[PDB]
RNA sequence: CGCGGGGUGGAGCAGCCUGGUAGCUCGUCGGGCUCAUAACCCGAAGGUCGUCGGUUCAAAUCCGGCCCCCGCAACCA
RNA sequence: CGCGGGGUGGAGCAGCCUGGUAGCUCGUCGGGCUCAUAACCCGAAGGUCGUCGGUUCAAAUCCGGCCCCCGCAACCA
RNA sequence: UUGAGCCUUGAUGUGUAGGAUAGGUGGGAGGCUUUGAAGUGUGGACGCCAGUCUGCAUGGAGCCGACCUUGAAAUACCACCCUUUAAUGUUUGAUGUUCUAACGUUGACCCGUAAUCCGGGUUGCGGACAGUGUCUGGUGGGUAGUUUGACUGGGGCGGUC
RNA sequence: CCAUAGGUUAAUGAGGCGAACCGGGGGAACUGAAACAUCUAAGUACCCCGAGGAAAAGAAAUCAACCGAGAUUCCCCCAG
């Protein structure tokens, strides 16, 4: 378990689904949950809620590490973004500050030509 | 093997001991070395009698002679100034062969096989710290300065 | 050739036998290695051409011993 | 854990050595120090499968000293247990006790027993430490 | 002449080795959906198992003759 | 020829190894579904442990066989 | 560092009857406590989070066995041990890094020597790898030794033995 | 540095040939088995090295049998 006192709260909200990884101050990883891995399977997966109750569970599975206060770093557009972020409050952790890391090129690699 | 030392071994000896080492470790080290002697019958008798009473702790104060030589140089500073290039950057790297010619001529006369060089080859013009071995136990710590000439 | 300085060994020859029992003649060679020597006499290193078992002999025997037999058989050391 | 008397106990008799039958015997005397008089029950670890019917030794022997004859099976796991009388019996009044169950036990030998008997035999008293026999 | 396989509802194919009970898809027939057809959904029917005989309690099957089809073979001078 | 094992609703796998107290995933209904079909989602239905003896308070388990599926190494009548 | 066996020692083990996160067995009912007690502050270890385990110490010398509910009695005391597990000792094994002396050097320089061979000597780089011997599994038509039936209205094909 | 390696000179011996035999180092195949692979052919042919007048072996860590014989070599039996 380690004890560790703090670290940051990661949150990959793509359109599709969330994974929120509970990592530390150096970025390794101390759990994680997904939006797919807590039931909530295809069309319900791409929902606010069920981002809610992916950071719900990853509350817990670090609460052996005993993770007081953390950072957040959001990253990607989703459906998710805002309604994780609010039971990762409820859960019991003191936002230090939330920073947004979505990765955006000066118009590097060529995007997809796709859906028509 | 069962070979009976003659010096200091820094693991298992204590000069005298019948100490069970590997044969290669023997035959190739301790032999050549003198740091140990083939513990064969006949052998062992000129060591406990005649080598255990006076010449073991002859070899002793050779290492007495050895906290001598930790202070054979007065100052303690040995500095070398050759060609080098511009913002420090030395021409040509210097080695353990010219350190072993630097303090002899100004100092302790000391070999090449105990000279050291803790941190590289020393390219750099500024402060750097030859410690020679002066003894396998007790060093020295003679502080170079090399300054681009 | 592969005949060791001090045990005087060579390659003997011998069968093959498989599981077939067809013979097949193969040779056996000594384990042959050129090791150096120090020799507390001439304070100086002997390079002999020795096999694995040659110089567990000379490691119970003396050094200088081995070579006191290889001198009396005409041997370049 | 332990205290004043249990540690005593084990610091009197070596742990790590098994003792002449006519040694034991007069040792027991130093451990046993309760108001009481106590008895030594005797542990016997028999080679046999406990796991298999075929080798169960069961039976009775009749102790020279008293306690007085007794009875005795092992357990399902391999060691039998039965007492050989007071710990104030004499210290050779037990040697007679100990040595005749010995022979009991080899006098009940299972046909199917593939394996060294008894290995190590033990006796202790009531508040006694672990002394094993030779 | 020989070797080996096949023949099963209107079509194409399982089932045969290891006998008693034959199934899948399409098509057909009837109904529904639509303004009408196709598609789609629901229900059902439909097979002398090439042909004759024999073995057996029982033969599509196991064995034999004949007819048709398919592949292989039909060679050395 | 042993040495290892593994056998559980229809079925692939647990749980056994370390004694009491059988879960799991598809194959079927009721639905909810929606102008609808699709898909989704919700609850239900189904092995007392392949089979027989011993020990034991209590055997799916531990110990003996039987029927196997195997995993091979073997394999010089 | 990290596996495995073992030693010492210390923990570990809540169907359910239940004051018990009790396994079987078992000798015997006093240990226990002032070689500084019950109760507790508070933290850690353990955890099916039901309840154990426990350091120091304010405190201050008590605490408790058969009794009764169990298929079993009270780790109060002790012995032999089983699943689960902790520290240490020891024992070999498999990895990772470094070292230098074995070994390699178809790197440099010197001498033998007017000689790109070779040997020796300094020195640099590798380094217990590489390479070689014995044993060993795989692969192996690269190579070698061979087998590949008879009857038959000629042999083959088919069929038969 | 010494010292070794190497270099120069002298002395003694060796080198090659030879028919078989002899000891040692390597070592086939056709053939027989009515095929063939273990096996046989055969440790033969042949190649190599070394020596003598002979060579080899040889004075038991040998056999025997609880009685004894006493190195090796060769021949007849033992016995196909
Ligand atoms: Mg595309
Ligand atoms: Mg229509
Ligand atoms: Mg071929
Ligand atoms: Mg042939
Ligand atoms: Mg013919
Ligand atoms: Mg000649
Ligand atoms: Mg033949
Ligand atoms: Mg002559
Ligand atoms: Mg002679
Ligand atoms: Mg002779
Ligand atoms: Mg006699």
């Amino acid at each position: 378990r380690k004890q560790v006192s703090d670290g940051v709260a990661h949150i990959h909200a793509s359109f599709n689904n969330t994974i929120v990884t509970i990592t530390d101050r150096q970025g390794n990883a101390l759990g994680w949950a997904t939006a797919g891995g807590s039931g909530f399977r295809g069309s319900r997966k791409s929902t606010p809620f069920a981002a809610q109750v992916a950071a719900e569970r990853c509350a817990d599975a670090v609460k052996e590490y005993g993770i007081k206060n953390l950072e957040v770093m959001v990253k990607g557009p989703g459906p998710g973004r805002e309604s994780t972020i609010r039971a990762l409050n409820a859960a019991g952790f003191r936002i230090t500050n939330i920073t947004d890391v979505t990765p955006i090129p000066h118009n590097g690699c060529r995007p997809p030509k796709k859906r028509r | 093997m069962q070979v009976i030392l003659l010096d200091k071994v820094a693991n298992l000896g204590s000069l005298g001991d019948q100490v069970n080492v590997k044969a290669g470790y023997a035959r190739n080290f301790l032999v050549p070395q003198g740091k140990a002697v083939p513990a064969t019958k006949k052998n062992i008798e000129f060591f406990e009698a005649r080598r255990a009473e006076l010449e073991a702790k002859l070899a002793e104060v050779l290492a007495a002679a050895n906290a001598r030589a930790e202070k054979i140089n007065a100052l303690e500073t040995v500095t070398i100034a050759s060609k080098a290039g511009d913002e420090g950057k030395l021409f040509g790297s210097i080695g353990t062969r010219d350190i072993a010619d630097a303090v002899t001529a100004a100092g302790v006369e000391v070999a090449k096989s105990e000279v050291r060089l803790p941190n590289g080859v020393l390219r750099t013009t500024g402060e750097h710290e030859v410690s020679f071995q002066v003894h396998s136990e007790v060093f020295a710590k003679v502080i170079v300065n090399v300054v681009a000439e | 050739s592969r005949v060791c300085q001090v045990t005087g060994k060579r390659p003997v020859t011998g069968n093959n036998r498989s599981h077939a029992l067809n013979a097949t003649k193969r040779r056996f060679l000594p384990n042959l290695h050129s090791h150096r020597f120090w020799v507390e006499s001439e304070k100086r290193f002997v390079t002999l051409r020795v096999s694995a078992k040659g110089m567990r002999v000379i490691d119970k025997k003396g050094i200088d011993t081995v070579l006191a037999e290889l001198r009396a058989r005409g041997e370049k050391y | 854990k332990l205290t004043k008397r249990m540690r005593v106990i084990r610091e009197k008799v070596d742990a790590t050595k098994q003792y002449d039958i006519n040694e034991a015997i007069a040792l027991l005397k130093e451990l046993a120090t309760a108001k009481f008089v106590e008895s030594v029950d005797v542990a016997v670890n028999l080679g046999i499968d406990a796991r298999k019917s075929d080798q169960n030794v069961r039976g009775a022997t009749v102790l020279p000293h008293g306690t007085g004859q007794v009875r005795y099976r092992n357990d399902k796991n391999g060691i039998i247990h039965t007492t050989i009388g007071k710990v104030d019996f004499d210290a050779d009044k037990l040697k007679e006790n100990l040595e005749a169950l010995l022979v009991a036990l080899k006098k009940a030998k299972p046909t199917q027993a593939k394996g060294v008997y008894i290995k190590k035999v033990s006796i202790s008293t009531t508040m006694g430490a672990g002394v094993a026999v030779d």
